[PDB]
């Protein structure tokens, strides 16, 4: 009952999907507590 | 700093004359505007 707590995924080019590796971001914010550092862009039109 | 944002605002004036510290009017353009969000208490500054 000693056991070494990590190992490999067998990423191999055979495994099927869902078997296969997937890349994974997660995007996560926090918000107003301080003022907003980022925004998407906010767009832009013609000068009439 | 204020509401969150640090604001630098300031002057550069060549005066040659030698005495300390002229009176006279002139006024602070504002250099920098900062979303730094910290409390603060104290400064320091920084001399060669
Ligand atoms: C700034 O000061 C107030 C009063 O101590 C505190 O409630 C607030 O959480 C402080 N902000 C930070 C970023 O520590």
């Amino acid at each position: 009952n000693c056991y070494f707590p990590l190992q490999s995924y067998g990423f191999q080019p055979t495994n099927g999907v869902g078997y296969q590796p997937y890349r994974v971001v997660v995007l996560s914010f926090e918000l107003l507590h301080a003022p907003a550092t980022v925004c998407g862009p906010k767009k832009s039109t013609n000068l009439v | 700093n204020i509401d969150g944002y640090f604001k630098i605002y300031s002057k550069h004036t060549p005066i040659n004359l030698v005495r300390d510290l002229p009176h006279g009017f002139s006024a602070l353009e504002p250099l920098v505007d900062l979303p730094i969000g910290i409390n603060i208490t104290r400064f320091q500054t920084l001399l060669a």
